């Protein structure tokens, strides 16, 4: 999985 | 090897540079790892951001639990509870008197 910085 | 309060260490000040720091205090502080239904994740989540049940009052969700989470844009997304990461954090202090709560050895020694 990826880390998440959105929005 | 490992750190106690009153110790001189080297850690980054908000200006972006490394400085001498004295650890004034040690706190254990817990973060939450989740699996966003968009295939991403986060493990730097505060318990208060699970809005679907009270975790600040009752503890972590069951593992793999379906959960609602306030992201950092304050908007609420569907996830899936992975884990609860109890981390020892380090409050340091710089010579100007500033203070930051921090991880690794993000306080080098």
């Amino acid at each position: 999985r990826h880390r998440k910085v959105l929005r | 090897q490992s750190i106690t309060a009153g110790q001189k260490v080297i850690s980054k000040h908000k200006n972006g540079r490394f400085y001498q720091c004295e650890v004034v205090r040690l706190t254990t502080e817990t973060f939450y790892e989740v699996n966003f239904d968009d295939g991403s994740f986060s493990d730097n989540l505060y318990p208060e951001d699970i809005v679907s049940q009270d975790c600040l009052q009752f503890g972590p969700p069951a593992e793999g639990e379906v959960v609602q989470v306030r992201w950092t844009d304050g908007q609420v997304y569907g996830a899936k509870f992975v884990a609860s990461h109890p981390i020892q954090m380090y409050q340091v202090e710089f010579e100007d008197g500033s203070q930051l709560v921090v991880k690794r050895d993000d306080v080098y020694t």
